[PDB]
RNA sequence: CUUUUGAUGUUAGGGUAUUGGCCUAACAUGGCUAUGACGGGUAACGGGGAAUUAGAGUUCGAUUCCGGAGAGGGAGCCUGAGAAAUAGCUACCACAUCUAAGGAAGGCAGCAGGCGCGUAAAUUACCCAAUUCUAAAGAAGAGAGGUAGUGACAAGAAAUAACAAUGCAAGGUUUGUAUUGGAAUGGUGGGAAUUUAAAACCUUCCCAGAGUAACAAUUGGAGGGCAAGUCUGGUGCCAGCAGCCGCGGUAAUUCCAGCUCCAAUAGCGUAUAUUAAAAUUGUUGCAGUUAAAACGCUCGUAGUUGAAU
C-alpha cells in the first residue's frame, strides 16, 4: 500500500484513442505490486471512472527491488481499446478470450489442398 | 624386442590411497592466504 | 543471421607469465584491495591501459589542435568523475601519472572499507555480494563497480538489509527467533 | 650503399625481389608450398582417426636407451600408414590391435620429437575413450 | 601469345531496350607482351572487415551488410515490368521414388531431420507478438523473421565465505593462525508478482534453506628455461618422462606414486594452423674478408639514380 507511481514521458495520443505513458511504481522495502492495484491508482489519478480502458505492460521489476518501471496506455473508452489494442493484449487484460486450436498443423492442412471443391 | 613390459613400473608401486585433507580455500580467500603467508606477518 | 550485439574482452593476459617481481607486484595488489584472481589486476590495467593510450595519443598533438582539445578535455573529465585526479592534477599529462592503485580505490568495496561499514575488505567484498550496500537508491551486488564522486557520498547499507532497517530476515536470526518463540511455548 | 635499392620510384625493385626472396624462409615455404596438402598424412589438420595395424617398439636415439612404444595405424581419411607413440607408463596394453585409434600431432608441427626418431604423432583416444583418462583410471574404464 | 573457329581495326548491315565483332558480309593486318602477355596453381568468390602489430606490417575474411554467382550437371525456353527462374517448364547426362509394369513425379546450397563423409558442428520445437515483406493491404499468410531447446565456439559479471572471542604464533601492544558461535548470504527446493504470442529464464517478494558451510575446484606443473621440493617410499639406461637441454645404469630434486608447494582458476591442458616474438624476409630495418652470401670479367637494354644554375 505504501508505493507512489510516478508517470514518465506521459503522452497524449488523438491519431489513437489514447494516453502513453512510461511509468515508475516506487515501492520502497515492501516489494512488488500487482498490476490490479497499479491500475486501481491510475484510476483514481485520472477521474477514469472504470478500470479496464488502462492496459499495463512491460512490467520490470529492476535490481534490488524498491523500483519498477513498466508502460502505461490508457484509452478512451474500451470500443477503443476493442478496435486499436493487439488481441493477444485484450486476452491478458480479460476483455476477450479466444482460446482457438488452429495450431500450425493448420498450414499442413492448408497444402493438403489440391483440387478444390472440398469442404473436406 | 618386449611389448611385455609395457606397465611395468606404474604396476610394480604400491597403492598408497589419498587421504583426508581440511577441504582447501578457494578463489579469493586462498589469495588472501597467499598474501598473509607471504608479505603480512612475514616482512 | 547472427546477432549485432558486439562483445569485446576486457583483459589481456600478461606476455610472461612467471616473471618474478610483476607476480609479487599483482600478489601484493590481491592482498591490499580484496581482489579474487589476477584477472581482476589484469581488466583494471586494462581499462587503466585505454585511458593512457588515450592521453599518449592526444599529447602527441599539439594544444588548439580541435582533436586535442575536445577528445582530450573529455578525457579528463572522465578521469575526473571517477575520483582519478580532482583539483590539483587535471592536466593530461597527469592522467598519464595514474597507477593501479588510484584505480582500486575507486572500486566499491574499497571505498566501503574506507568508510566505515566493514572490518576488513574481504569483509566489505561478501557485504557486496550479500545484497547489502547501496549507491544512491540503487542496490548493488557487485564489488568491481567503479564509484564515481558523485556518487562517493551516497553509500551506505541499503534499505533492504537486516543491518539497514528492514528485519532479521534471514535464514538465521530468524530461525534463531523462532526457536526462542519455541522455546517460550 | 645499402645493397637495396632507395629510389623513390624504386617500388617494383623492392617488391618483386622481396617476393622472389621470400621462399628462402623454410617455414614461409612449409606454409606456400601445395606439397603441404598433398606429403603430409593428417592433409592439413589437427588430428586423424586411424585403426591400428600393429602395436610396435621403436628402440630410441643413442645416448638414450629406451624401447617406446608406438601404434603402426591406418588413416580412415587418407589410406596412410603412420606409426604414432602411445604415452602413459602402460598405455600400449589399454589398446587393441585393431581399435579406432584417434591420433595428433607431437608438438612440433611435422618435425620429429625427442628420443624417437621418426614418429611424428600421438594417439590420444583409443574407441572414443581418451588415452590419458585411461591412465589416470580415477576417471575412466576402456568400452569395448 | 591472339588471328580458318572475330584476334585488332574500318565500312555496311543484322540483332539488341541501347552501345558495341554482339553477329553477318566485305576490306585491312592488326592487338597484347620482360611495367610479365599467354599459360599453370590457389586447400580464391570480391569488398565492408578479422586477428595480431609501438610504428611499419603479416595472415585471415565460407560466415551479421553490399555485390557476384549457383540451385545435382550442362543446355534450352514460356510467363512476365523484371527470370535464361529452378519449391516454373523442355531435353540430355548422373543419381534416384512410386507403379497393377501400361506409365507417373522428382531435385533441402529454404527450415528442421536423416545417412554419408569426416578431427569437425544443435530441435523433425512454439509463434507471427516484435522486425519486415506480399495480398483484393489493420484483420491473411511468411521455417523471411522472432521465442525457446541443445550449446564450456567465443564474450562479459561473479559464489565456494565473512566476522568476533579465547587458545597458539611471530613482530615492534598489533597482525597472523587452532578451538569454539552467533550474524550474513546466495545456491538448491516450492509458491506467487511480473515476464512472454503462450510458457521458460531474468529480476522481484514470501515460505522453505549451510558448519566437515560433504553446497567438498579443478587443470597442469615443482632440474633449467619458468613460479614452485636436492620432501617420503617404489623402479634401476627397464618402465617411463622430457616442446628444448636433459632425467633413468639402486640418494632419480625429471620416471611411478604419496605428501607439501607454485601458476592460472570455473576454468586449465594437448594438437594443427596463424600473428607477434622474427631487425629470422629487413620500406622503416638484416647480412655478404673469414659465419649462408659480391656474378670470372667487362660491355649493355629496360629499370633505378642523376652536378650547379
Ligand atoms: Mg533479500
Ligand atoms: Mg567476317
Ligand atoms: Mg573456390
Ligand atoms: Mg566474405
Ligand atoms: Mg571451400
Ligand atoms: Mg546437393
Ligand atoms: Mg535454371
Ligand atoms: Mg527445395
Ligand atoms: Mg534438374
Ligand atoms: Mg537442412
Ligand atoms: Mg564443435
Ligand atoms: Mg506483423
Ligand atoms: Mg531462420
Ligand atoms: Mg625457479
Ligand atoms: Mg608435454
Ligand atoms: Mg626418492
Ligand atoms: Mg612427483
Ligand atoms: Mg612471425
Ligand atoms: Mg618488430
Ligand atoms: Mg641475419
Ligand atoms: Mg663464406
Ligand atoms: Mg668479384
Ligand atoms: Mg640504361
Ligand atoms: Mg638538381
Amino acid at each position: 500500500d505504501q508505493f507512489t507511481i510516478r508517470v514518465k514521458k506521459y503522452m497524449s495520443n488523438p491519431l489513437l484513442r489514447r494516453k502513453q505513458f512510461a511509468l515508475e511504481i516506487l515501492h520502497p522495502n515492501k516489494g512488488s505490486v500487482a498490476k490490479k492495484e497499479v491500475k486501481e491508482r491510475l484510476a483514481k489519478m485520472y477521474k477514469l471512472n472504470n478500470v479496464n480502458t488502462i492496459v499495463l505492460f512491460g512490467f520490470k521489476t529492476l535490481f534490488g527491488g524498491g523500483r519498477t518501471k513498466g508502460f502505461g496506455l490508457i484509452y478512451k473508452n474500451v470500443d477503443a481499446v476493442k478496435k486499436f489494442e493487439k488481441k493477444y493484449r485484450l486476452v491478458r487484460e480479460g476483455l476477450i478470450d479466444k482460446e482457438t486450436k488452429a495450431g500450425r498443423r493448420a498450414s499442413k492442412e492448408l497444402k493438403n489442398r489440391r483440387k478444390k471443391v472440398r469442404g473436406t | 624386442g618386449s611389448l611385455a613390459r609395457a606397465g611395468k613400473v606404474k604396476n610394480q608401486t604400491p597403492k598408497v590411497p589419498k587421504l583426508d585433507k581440511k577441504k582447501r580455500l578457494t578463489g579469493r580467500a586462498k589469495k588472501r592466504q597467499l598474501y598473509n603467508r607471504r608479505f603480512s606477518d612475514n616482512g | 543471421p547472427k546477432s549485432y550485439r558486439n562483445y569485446s574482452k576486457t583483459a589481456r593476459n600478461p606476455k610472461r607469465p612467471f616473471e618474478k617481481e610483476r607476480l609479487d607486484q599483482e600478489l601484493k595488489l590481491i592482498g591490499e584491495y580484496g581482489l579474487k584472481n589476477k584477472r581482476e589486476i589484469w581488466r583494471v590495467q586494462y581499462l587503466l591501459a585505454k585511458i593512457r593510450s588515450a592521453a599518449r595519443y592526444l599529447l602527441t598533438l599539439d594544444e588548439k589542435s580541435s582533436k586535442r582539445i575536445f577528445q582530450g578535455e573529455a578525457l579528463l573529465r572522465r578521469m575526473v568523475r571517477q575520483g582519478l585526479l580532482g583539483e590539483n592534477e587535471e592536466k593530461l599529462d597527469y592522467v598519464l601519472g595514474l597507477t593501479l592503485p588510484k584505480l582500486l580505490e575507486r572500486r566499491l568495496q574499497t571505498k566501503v572499507f574506507k568508510l566505515g561499514l566493514a572490518k576488513s575488505v574481504h569483509h566489505a567484498r561478501v557485504l557486496i555480494r550479500q545484497r547489502h550496500i547501496r549507491v544512491g537508491k540503487q542496490m548493488v551486488d557487485i564489488p568491481s563497480f567503479l564509484v564515481r564522486v558523485d556518487s562517493e557520498k551516497h553509500i551506505d547499507f541499503a534499505t533492504t538489509s537486516p543491518f539497514g532497517g528492514a528485519r532479521p530476515g534471514r535464514v538465521k536470526r530468524k530461525s534463531l527467533k523462532k526457536q526462542k518463540e519455541k522455546t517460550e511455548a | 650503399g645499402s645493397g637495396k635499392p632507395s629510389g623513390l620510384r624504386a617500388a617494383r625493385k623492392l617488391r618483386i625481389r622481396r617476393r622472389t626472396q621470400r621462399w628462402a624462409d623454410k617455414s614461409y615455404k612449409k606454409s606456400h608450398l601445395g606439397t603441404r596438402w598433398k606429403s603430409n598424412p593428417f592433409r592439413g589438420s589437427s588430428h586423424a582417426k586411424g585403426i591400428v595395424v600393429e602395436k610396435v617398439a621403436i628402440e630410441a636415439k643413442q645416448p638414450n636407451s629406451a624401447y617406446r612404444k608406438c601404434v603402426r595405424v591406418q588413416l580412415i581419411k587418407n589410406g596412410k600408414k603412420i606409426t604414432a607413440f602411445v604415452p602413459g607408463d602402460g598405455c600400449l596394453n589399454f589398446i587393441d590391435e585393431n581399435d579406432e585409434v584417434l591420433v595428433s600431432g607431437f608438438g612440433r608441427s611435422g618435425h620429429s620429437v625427442g628420443d624417437l626418431p621418426g614418429v611424428k604423432f600421438k594417439v590420444v583416444k583409443v574407441a572414443r575413450v581418451s588415452l590419458l583418462a585411461l591412465f589416470k583410471e580415477k576417471k575412466e574404464k576402456p568400452r569395448s
